[PDB]
RNA sequence: AAGAACCUUACCUGGUCUUGACAUCCACGGAAGUUUUCAGAGAUGAGAAUGUGCCUUCGGGAACCGUGAGACAGGUGCUGC
RNA sequence: CCCGCAGAAGAAGCACCGGCUAACUCCGUGCCAGCAGCCGCGGUAAUACGGAGGGUGCAAGCGUUAAUCGGAAUUACUGGG
């Protein structure tokens, strides 16, 4: 299937594991799963404050 | 060519707010 | 499991005391209170159908302390007992220990009476309990234990409990620190500002 | 007061750019990195090694030691110009003119070495602009786009030849090929490669409708006749064939195309100079290599040349500009520099880009 | 546009000034104004003769010129969607 | 489970804030990034995107996805045409 690279910025490729969650977007004809970023392989993305448990980044150390 | 022939690549039409095709039932906003 | 914050903001967005920081000062004496409950609490709110009955729920766990989860177990045991259960939502909310221990008197605030609840400083009918949700039996004896014996809360708070209305399904001995809980609480006896009806219907949705 | 000071303080820190260009730091780490190498024992045998690190070396010691000479010798001129003015002497007025100078045209050493010109940069080229979709919204903009660059040339001198152009169907063109002879052509011009995207309120609807046309731009060289490697025959395919009307001063007066593909990779070229159709397949097939050429350079730039290959594939140049009319905003999408100055951008100020452009190219 | 030879003229080329052609506020000194010569396309830049009036806030206000620190001024620059 | 020993000392995060559904207006981006459950938001003046401040809802849990039922009187025997 094709699934939906959520986030601003990904870090994939032509092998890659990643996860695979479902959700249809109904903007992308035939995409109906969303990739969870963070997990196995596909990293959480880059300096994300406010929604950092969707998109796996876990908090700022400082 | 083939990289102007992407999908992308398209003549974009913007929705004027007034005029020809104008009408919107209920906006960004809809307070009442 | 509690709130942990700035008491009188939640006052604020309700618009009246909650008595959940009555010492003698009334409403901080100053700036804002019972008007503009953040930044943009100057601009009036609209209150919709759901806020009203959200606003009525939430007035009500303000002043008692409790959690949604928790608050939500008391509305499964109103709702399955015999009577009025818009009545009895607030009979076991009174019946709630901390509560009992706010109508005596022994403690300022209901977070005052937690704090010498949760620090074993009561004996209930005999026996020393730090549950602040012991349900009191009717017909019950409520004490505090020597250790908390004139340290310097049960006095300060039981003369300021002179201004209270001195409920009626209560016995406080002010001067031997033992209370008596007696009957359970008629619905016209207590506060009656709280419109019981709106709760029951916002679990009902 | 002396504005030749007022330009030693402008090129002095135009130097701690022109070190801020090339990492002047690791100028001088790489350069002791060939000097240690050189010292062990197998120099002479290893001697293609020992070639190749004496051109790792010569190719840095006309940077570096020019970089150490830029530093000594701007810290003289500092000095003979200061000495001037606070001794007044007429010569020494006369001497650090030459001194300041001579510095720059070191910097204007380093300004071909900075833009790195190789291969055919130095040579002249050709233009390959095609128009986008829409009917003629998209034409008008082949053409006010096209104009513009044969208005541009002109004023910087570069002799404008129309290889070929193929009118859309009103005013306007669908695709389009210029020869632009000049010294550094191609140098000027390789980086507007790319496709270029107009926003403006169309004139064509009534109303208003601010409608997005794009347009291509395809920049390719002379590749100094013959590029030593031949792969001409590779299924190869004439066409010559008659073009548009010829219609009283139609462009050349030829009307006679000469449409020559190369299907393995699927490039087309077409020539449209004279009636001799020998003539013009000869040139055309010229072009043919040319732009065969470029997709040569574009692999290696696809493994590793200057792509550096980090998370995915970083680059994908094909919306380099912006051009809004009706906000007067243009707007490169490689660097970020802006105008707001239309007409004169439609009448060739693209030296803002130039530079712009020639930072990252 | 109820009227482009300069002017208008906002555009082009070359020559130039930049808290400025225009306004108020600060500081210092100088009344203003009038005549005339040189370089120069002109803008400006560089000199020389000339006058110092009204009240007494008398150690200046009212006027006017020049040089600076800035606050800003200025825009016939973009958007009539 | 009781008794005794300290300075409140060791113990607060998570989603959301256009409507449905409780809760905002300022920066940065500019149909490009991205949001989404649905209606649809982003075109240089966004309450829907990305940060900040302020709130809301829950709270050692909070969201997301998968799955069943309910709203579905959209398989209606109770209860439709
Ligand atoms: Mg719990
Ligand atoms: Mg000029
Ligand atoms: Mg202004
Ligand atoms: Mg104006
Ligand atoms: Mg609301
Ligand atoms: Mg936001
Ligand atoms: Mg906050
Ligand atoms: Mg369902
Ligand atoms: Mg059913
Ligand atoms: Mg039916």
């Amino acid at each position: 299937v094709t699934s939906y690279i959520g986030g601003e910025g990904h870090n994939l490729q032509e092998h890659s594991v990643i996860l695979i969650r479902g959700g249809r977007v109904k903007d992308l004809p035939g995409v109906r799963y969303h990739t969870v970023r963070g997990a196995l392989d596909c990293s959480g993305v880059k300096d994300r404050k406010q929604a950092r448990s969707k998109y796996g980044v876990k908090r700022p150390k400082a | 060519e083939a990289l102007l022939h992407d999908p992308l690549f398209r003549q974009r039409v913007e929705k004027n707010k007034k005029g020809k095709g104008s009408y919107m039932r209920k906006g960004k906003h809809g307070n009442r | 499991a509690r709130y942990l914050g700035p008491k009188l903001k939640l006052s604020r967005r309700e618009g009246t005391d909650l008595f959940l920081k009555s010492g003698v000062r009334a409403i901080d004496t100053k700036c804002k209170i019972e008007q503009a409950p953040g930044q943009h609490g100057a601009r009036k709110p609209r209150l919709s159908d759901y806020g009203v009955q959200l606003r009525e729920k939430q007035k009500v766990r303000r002043i008692y302390g409790v959690l949604e989860r928790q608050f939500r177990n008391y509305y499964k045991e109103a709702a399955r007992l015999k009577g009025n259960t818009g009545e009895n939502l607030l009979a076991l909310l009174e019946g709630r220990l901390d509560n009992v221990v706010y109508r005596m008197g022994f403690g300022a605030t209901r977070a005052e009476a937690r704090q010498l609840v949760s620090h074993k400083a009561i004996m209930v009918n005999g026996r020393v309990v730090n549950i602040a949700s012991y349900q009191v039996s009717p017909n019950d004896v409520v004490s505090i234990r020597e250790k908390a014996k004139k340290q310097s809360r049960v006095k300060a708070a039981l003369e300021l409990a002179e201004q209270r209305e001195k409920p009626t399904w209560l016995e406080v001995d002010a001067g031997k620190m033992e209370g008596t809980f007696k009957r359970k609480p008629e619905r016209s006896d207590l506060s009656a500002d709280i419109n019981e009806h709106l709760i029951v219907e916002l679990y009902s949705k | 007061i002396n504005p030749v000071n007022n330009r030693i303080q402008d090129l002095t820190e135009r130097s701690d750019v022109l070190r801020g260009y090339l990492d002047y730091d690791a100028k001088k780490e790489r350069l002791e990195e060939v000097n240690a190498e050189l010292e062990q024992p197998d120099v002479w045998n290893e001697p293609e090694r020992a070639q190749a690190l004496g051109k790792e070396r010569s190719s840095l010691e006309a940077v570096v030691d020019t970089l150490d000479q830029m530093k000594q010798g701007l810290e003289d001129v500092s000095g003979l110009l200061e000495l001037a003015v606070e001794a007044d002497d007429e010569e020494t007025f006369n001497e650090a003119v030459a001194e300041l100078d001579a510095l720059e045209e070191k910097l204007a050493q380093l300004e071909f070495r900075r833009m790195f010109s190789g291969e055919y940069d130095s040579a002249d080229c050709y233009l390959d602009i095609q128009a986008g979709s829409g009917g003629t919204e998209a034409q008008d903009w082949a053409s006010m786009l096209e104009r513009m660059y044969l208005r541009w040339a002109e004023s910087r001198g570069f002799k404008t030849e129309i290889i070929e152009e193929s009118e859309g169907e009103v005013a306007g063109i669908k695709s389009v090929t210029i020869k632009i002879s000049g010294d550094y052509a191609y140098g000027w011009l390789r980086t507007e490669t790319g496709v270029h995207r107009l926003v403006r309120k169309s004139p064509f609807d009534s109303g208003g409708r601010r409608h997005t046309s794009f347009s291509s731009a395809f920049v390719y060289p002379e590749v100094d006749d013959d590029i030593d490697i031949e792969i001409n025959p590779a299924d190869l395919r004439i066409d010559v064939y008659r073009t548009s009307g010829a219609g009283g001063q139609h462009v050349n007066r030829t009307e006679s195309a000469v449409r020559i593909t190369h299907i393995p990779t699927g490039i087309v070229t077409q020539c449209q100079n004279d009636r001799s159709q020998h003539k013009n397949k000869d040139q055309a097939m010229k072009q043919m290599k040319a732009k065969l050429y470029e997709l040569e350079m574009q692999k290696k730039n696809a493994e590793k040349q200057a792509m550096e290959d980090n998370k995915s594939d970083i680059g994908w140049g094909s919306q380099i500009r912006s051009y809004v009319l009706d906000d007067s905003r243009i707007k490169d999408l490689r660097t970020g520099v802006e105008t707001r100055n239309t007409q004169a951008v439609l009448d060739g100020s693209l030296d803002q880009f130039i530079e712009a452009s020639l930072k990252a190219g």
